[PDB]
RNA sequence: ACCAAAGCUAGCUCAACAUACUAAACAAAUACAAAAAUACACCAAAAUAAAAUAAAACAUUCACCUAACAUUAAAGUAUAGGA
RNA sequence: ACGAGCUACCCAUGAGCAGUUUAAAAGAACCAACUCAUCUAUGUGGCAAAAUAGUGAGAAGACUUGUAGGUAGAGGUGAAAA
RNA sequence: AUGUAUUUUUAAGAGAUAGUCUAAAAAGGUACAGCUUUUUAGAAACGGAUACAACCUUGACUAGAGAGUAAAAUCUUAAUACU
RNA sequence: AACAAACUCCUAGCCCAAUACCGGACUAAUCUAUUGAAACAUAGAAGCAAUAAUGUUAAUAUGAGUAACAAGAAGCCUUUCUCCUCGCACACGCUUACAUCAGUAACUAAUAAUAUACUGAUAAUUAACAACCAAUAAACCAAAACAACACUAAAACGUUUAUUAAUUACAUUGUUAACCCAACACAGGAGUGCACCAAGGAAAGAUUAAAAGAAGUAAAAGGAACUCGGCAAACACAAACCCCGCCUGUUUACCAAAAACAUCACCUCUAGCAUUACUAGUAUUAGAGGCAAUGCCUGCCCAGUGACACCAGUUUAACGGCCGCGGUAUUCUGACCGUGCAAAGGUAGCAUAAUCACUUGUUCUCCAAAUAAGGACUUGUAUGAAUGGCCACACGAGGGUUUUACUGUCUCUUACUUCCAAUCAGUGAAAUUAACCUUCCCGUGAAGAGGCGGGAAUAAAAAAAUAAGACGAGAAGACCCUAUGGAGCUUUAAUU
RNA sequence: CGAUGUUGGAUCAGGACACCCAAAUGGUGCAACCGCUAUUAAAGGUUCGUUUGUUCAACGAUUAAAGUCCUACGUGAUCUGAGUUCAGACCGGAGCAAUCCAGGUCGGUUUCUAUCUAUUAUAAAUUUCUCCCAGUACGAAAGGACAAGAGAAAUGGGACCAACCUCACAAACGCGUCUCAGAGAUAAUUAAUGAUUUAAUCUUAACCUAAUUAACUCAUAAUAAAUCCAGCCCUAGAACAGGGCACA
């Protein structure tokens, strides 16, 4: 019975647990897009959405200080957390991190990967799912359909 | 607990012929419409993913030869040029990378 | 009770007697009393008196 | 259709003859803890064969059982045997 | 014939026992290294043809232990468990 | 006597000598056993007693897509008024 | 009536069942002598025919793609984060498994990545550390333990003098390693000097978070009511009463660590002595033994069997034994007496015991309840005094009984993590197996049926669980009996 | 005997009635309550502790009751090992000794990864205790009812977290909370009507009869709209399945 549970059971524990969630958050908030296993990403897209608000609480704020001093275990990101990602979060609510499932490991273990990247990041933009164009037959009638219910009104 | 009787092969096909040990046939295969190679309608593209990673890995490595330590992080944005570009009103004073390759054509300016 | 292997373990060889004194009329009235108060140990409370034997190994011995 | 199956050869066995019987290799080192050139010693020795078995047990007995006299008969005879 | 390189007991040559209470190096006391293996739980083709974890006894002595040698089966050795 | 052809010796011989039930005559036990010990007879169907070792019918070869028979298939009552 | 056989007729025949044993006629496949040469005939020979020996060898199947095994994370590609701490060297031992380059389709890692563990080629360990590194006579009792000076158990470790010791660079050998013994790259066994990290490594291949199992943490009220036992666990880790052994210690490596053995102490016996034990010792000694410190003691007996005495006689701290029958004081008993046999007739002590059965002997304390425990009574007619009897301090992972404190032992279990478990990927065993297309009830039957009989049930295949059955698997029952089968042990067995 | 693992317990219990209670009755030396026997009825229950390894047995407190058996005197491929039933060791006895004990004491390895059969949740309650009935009927008084009706609980079935408690996850859990039923039918046993046997007689004589146990069936309750299923959540789940993804 694992009724309304929603940390999965990762590591060695809790404290492993916690741990390796600490690496990954760490090497995210390094390289401003990670990969890991799909749930280990989907654990740590929580995590990394509430890092940016607390950031957002400023530099002065002795909490988010300490808890940037836990979770970024290399100091040198804590100054680029509350000067770089926290600016340039300001004013999006919670469209922080962006998740997509990538094809599997080619290793043996054939795992499930993800990966998380933060919006707005110097990098190539990944091969994102893009919708289709509205010139389609579909989308063209659903456009005929508008138009008319424009009309009506 | 030791088996009583040699199972026959009519037991040992119809065991292990079921349809439900056999492997079934996916129907989310798509072509991307990009590269025209295969992928999967909720996974992204092995092929423009792989195109992004070794570029990704390449910017990575000329970012990490601007700092020569292990604890040297950029505390402004940082921004990626390739040749024969200037860095606009709006690029100036963050990080600069440049790389001797042009400018991908999935990689847009922005 | 005793060492007698699977036949001690499931052979019923333990016998038990148990009577009434009070009704018991085989037994002159006298005798009973005297009975009654010498052995009274061996008498329970509902005036039943019981014997046991356990040393023979059968059980009509 | 996989897994597979079939070759005829290497060679062995029993005898006979036979010179007469520990093959070849032995440059160096070889019973120092072998293949280790080199210092005052010790070197050496012999004393019955036994039993598993048979006698339906087992005590006396039980051929052959790592000692030359071979073959045809005498003969499985005289004898020896808890006879 | 071959076996004391494991084990039982000796023979030469060496090495270990920190801290604490004690006039004591007292076949004393607490507890380490170290040596044994009381109880339980796993393990039972297992990590293991005798183990792991917890917990236990001794821990300056009739104590452990390294190297070399000896006692060989009608026997050796044995603080007798055949 | 009669109806049948078997019986006795001669010379080779091996197996077996650790057995069950039924009917009958007895003994022991408990006038008990799917009990034990003696004597007479029988059996050990591919049919019957639903299944079945011993109970019954049956002088056991082969082929037939012929026939006639044998032992054998639901066993009996369930009843007591005397004003 | 009818239906109903290995019975009997009908139509043709090659014209009557069978275990052990017995007889006969043929015959499969080889070699040989003659025929034959699209593979046969007549004769003579045998290594002359396998559905069966828990048969041997080789390959295969079921169990089974099941049990089981591994690589911390990100990354700029070997750089940073999260954790645990058996590391360096030498001795012994293994031999190149060490280093560099190249390859891994397959072979080794129990899986990949790649490589200290696989393949090929090339190089290497350079002595000052270590091995080999004088004899012959004489002076030499006086410990090592910070050694001042002492104890008993009397203690390894050295110089000097004198005679000869080739005399002259550079000799020979071990120098790698991730390693040794355990069938394995095994959670095991391993000596010594240093420090507890300044050196070594990674519990998780990736998911879900079913049952059952192992490990850990926490728990309302109760606080041993569970159980053979307070075994395990616990915020406690204390005080006591008995049995057995004085105590430290040793023992059945691998089911028994003890109440067993040994032990200081006490007793016996056997020895007046010299070059290998005893012993380089000499009766205050040395062996063969018994019982166990200490305290009270160890009562009777040489009738039997041993030993000295080669016969008498002595020995029990030698092997061992220490009584009946009947009546009696005033009723229960018997101080006492008569008689008989003995070598003496069981003394002291203790006592329902670790002590045959009767036994849960009787009584008192403990509990609400006790075949438990302790204290008393005691013929125990089978207790008993060095095969020792009684108490006592200390002691004991020995065996029993209580008082609190303590707690999931339990009332009555619950919640959460790890290893497990289920799914994906890789590698991939074992016992077992006559063939199974492998149901239920009743009856039957070599006397407990999935296979028979009479009835019910019945699309076929997976996956996860529980174990009622397959008289389940494992070991030609270890209990019992037989074998004119063994072996150990003891003798008053028989030959010696 | 080329193995059918052997006592007591822990868990789970299946069945028989020769019934302990609960239900319906008959006779009583049954006035009433306690009682003693006899018939029918097996859907459900049949306690907690001390001593003993104990089955038995003795005792304490209760209960409506602490029933007799079969089940390999059930169940060790589910468990326990205290005793029995190996190897060690004592005490008493036998044997000169080795050894012996249905004579007692301590200690003494309890293996299995499930191949096959089998199986892996629909309900439609039960029983005690209090108030009146009533100190009423019944009786010389002491004593003392049945039935009917109101409630409280307990067991069991099925469920759930508003609060308390366990609870450092949003959940799970009990020690906490909610609910639990109508009709027919009968066995034993009572009387009406009525012949054989013009009386009577409950009838293995008919007709309709009425009072009637437990079971057992049935009303009633639950499921009960087929072919979209890539991905993402779930109070749904081992995998497979199932419910959601328009508000916001
Ligand atoms: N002594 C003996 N034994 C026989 C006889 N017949 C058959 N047997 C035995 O019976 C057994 C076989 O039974 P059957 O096959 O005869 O029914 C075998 O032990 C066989 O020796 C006979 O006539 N005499
Ligand atoms: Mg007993
Ligand atoms: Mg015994
Ligand atoms: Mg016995
Ligand atoms: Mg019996
Ligand atoms: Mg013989
Ligand atoms: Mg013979
Ligand atoms: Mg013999
Ligand atoms: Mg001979
Ligand atoms: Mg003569
Ligand atoms: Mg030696
Ligand atoms: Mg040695
Ligand atoms: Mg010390
Ligand atoms: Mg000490
Ligand atoms: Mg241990
Ligand atoms: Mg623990
Ligand atoms: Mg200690
Ligand atoms: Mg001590
Ligand atoms: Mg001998
Ligand atoms: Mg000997
Ligand atoms: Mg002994
Ligand atoms: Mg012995
Ligand atoms: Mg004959
Ligand atoms: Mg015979
Ligand atoms: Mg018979
Ligand atoms: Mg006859
Ligand atoms: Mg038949
Ligand atoms: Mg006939
Ligand atoms: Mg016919
Ligand atoms: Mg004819
Ligand atoms: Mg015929
Ligand atoms: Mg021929
Ligand atoms: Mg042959
Ligand atoms: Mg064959
Ligand atoms: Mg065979
Ligand atoms: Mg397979
Ligand atoms: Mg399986
Ligand atoms: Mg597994
Ligand atoms: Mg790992
Ligand atoms: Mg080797
Ligand atoms: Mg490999
Ligand atoms: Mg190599
Ligand atoms: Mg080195
Ligand atoms: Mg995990
Ligand atoms: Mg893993
Ligand atoms: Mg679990
Ligand atoms: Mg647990
Ligand atoms: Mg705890
Ligand atoms: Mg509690
Ligand atoms: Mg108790
Ligand atoms: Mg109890
Ligand atoms: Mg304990
Ligand atoms: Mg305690
Ligand atoms: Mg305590
Ligand atoms: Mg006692
Ligand atoms: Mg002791
Ligand atoms: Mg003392
Ligand atoms: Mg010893
Ligand atoms: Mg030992
Ligand atoms: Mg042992
Ligand atoms: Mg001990
Ligand atoms: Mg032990
Ligand atoms: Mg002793
Ligand atoms: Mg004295
Ligand atoms: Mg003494
Ligand atoms: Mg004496
Ligand atoms: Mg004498
Ligand atoms: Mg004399
Ligand atoms: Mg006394
Ligand atoms: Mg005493
Ligand atoms: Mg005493
Ligand atoms: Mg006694
Ligand atoms: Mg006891
Ligand atoms: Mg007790
Ligand atoms: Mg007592
Ligand atoms: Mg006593
Ligand atoms: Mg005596
Ligand atoms: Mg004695
Ligand atoms: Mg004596
Ligand atoms: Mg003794
Ligand atoms: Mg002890
Ligand atoms: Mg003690
Ligand atoms: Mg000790
Ligand atoms: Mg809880
Ligand atoms: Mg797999
Ligand atoms: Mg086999
Ligand atoms: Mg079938
Ligand atoms: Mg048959
Ligand atoms: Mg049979
Ligand atoms: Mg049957
Ligand atoms: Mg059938
Ligand atoms: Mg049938
Ligand atoms: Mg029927
Ligand atoms: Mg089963
Ligand atoms: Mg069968
Ligand atoms: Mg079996
Ligand atoms: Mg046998
Ligand atoms: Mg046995
Ligand atoms: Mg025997
Ligand atoms: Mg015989
Ligand atoms: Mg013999
Ligand atoms: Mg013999
Ligand atoms: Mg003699
Ligand atoms: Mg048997
Ligand atoms: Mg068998
Ligand atoms: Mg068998
Ligand atoms: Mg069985
Ligand atoms: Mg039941
Ligand atoms: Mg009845
Ligand atoms: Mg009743
Ligand atoms: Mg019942
Ligand atoms: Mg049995
Ligand atoms: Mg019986
Ligand atoms: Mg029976
Ligand atoms: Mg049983
Ligand atoms: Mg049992
Ligand atoms: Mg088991
Ligand atoms: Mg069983
Ligand atoms: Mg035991
Ligand atoms: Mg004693
Ligand atoms: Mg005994
Ligand atoms: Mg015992
Ligand atoms: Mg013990
Ligand atoms: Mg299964
Ligand atoms: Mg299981
Ligand atoms: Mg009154
Ligand atoms: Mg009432
Ligand atoms: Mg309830
Ligand atoms: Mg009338
Ligand atoms: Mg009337
Ligand atoms: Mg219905
Ligand atoms: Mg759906
Ligand atoms: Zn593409």
């Amino acid at each position: 019975i694992s009724h309304g549970r929603v940390f999965r059971r990762l590591g060695l524990g809790p404290e492993s647990r916690i741990h390796l969630l600490q690496n990954l958050l760490t090497g995210l908030v390094r390289h401003e897009r990670i990969e890991a296993s799909w749930a280990r990403v989907d654990e740590l897209r929580g995590y990394a959405e509430k890092l940016i608000d607390y950031g957002k609480l400023g530099d002065t704020n002795e909490r988010a200080m300490r808890m940037a001093d836990f979770w970024l275990t290399e100091k040198d990101l804590i100054p680029k957390l509350f000067q770089v990602l926290a600016p340039r979060f300001q004013g999006q609510n919670g469209g922080y991190t962006r998740m997509l499932q990538i094809p599997n490991r080619n290793e043996q273990d054939r795992a499930k990967m993800a990966v998380i990247e933060y919006k707005g990041n110097c990098l190539p933009p990944l091969p994102l799912p893009r919708r289709d164009s509205n010139l389609t037959l579909l989308n063209q009638l659903l456009q005929g359909l508008r138009q008319d219910q424009e009309a009506s009104s | 607990a030791a088996p009583k009787n040699r199972r026959s092969i009519e037991v040992n096909r119809c065991r292990r012929r079921n349809p439900q040990k056999l492997i079934k046939v996916k129907n989310n295969i798509d072509v991307c419409p990009e590269c025209g190679h295969l992928k999967q309608k909720h996974i992204l593209c092995g092929y423009c993913y792989e195109k992004v990673r070794k570029e990704t890995a390449e910017i990575r490595r000329q970012m990490g030869k601007q700092e020569g330590g292990p604890f040297r992080a950029p505390t402004t944005e940082t921004v990626v040029l390739y040749s024969g570009e200037t860095p606009s009103e709006q690029d100036q004073g963050k990080r600069i990378i440049e790389r001797e390759r042009k400018r991908p054509s999935w990689f847009t300016q922005n | 009770s005793g060492p007698g292997g699977q036949n001690v373990n499931k052979v019923n060889s333990k016998a038990e007697v148990r009577f009434h004194l009070a009704t018991a009329e085989w037994i002159a009235e006298p005798v009973r009393q005297k009975i009654a108060i010498t052995h009274k140990n061996k008498i329970n409370r509902l005036g039943e008196l019981i014997l046991t034997s356990e040393s023979s190994r059968y059980q009509f011995r």
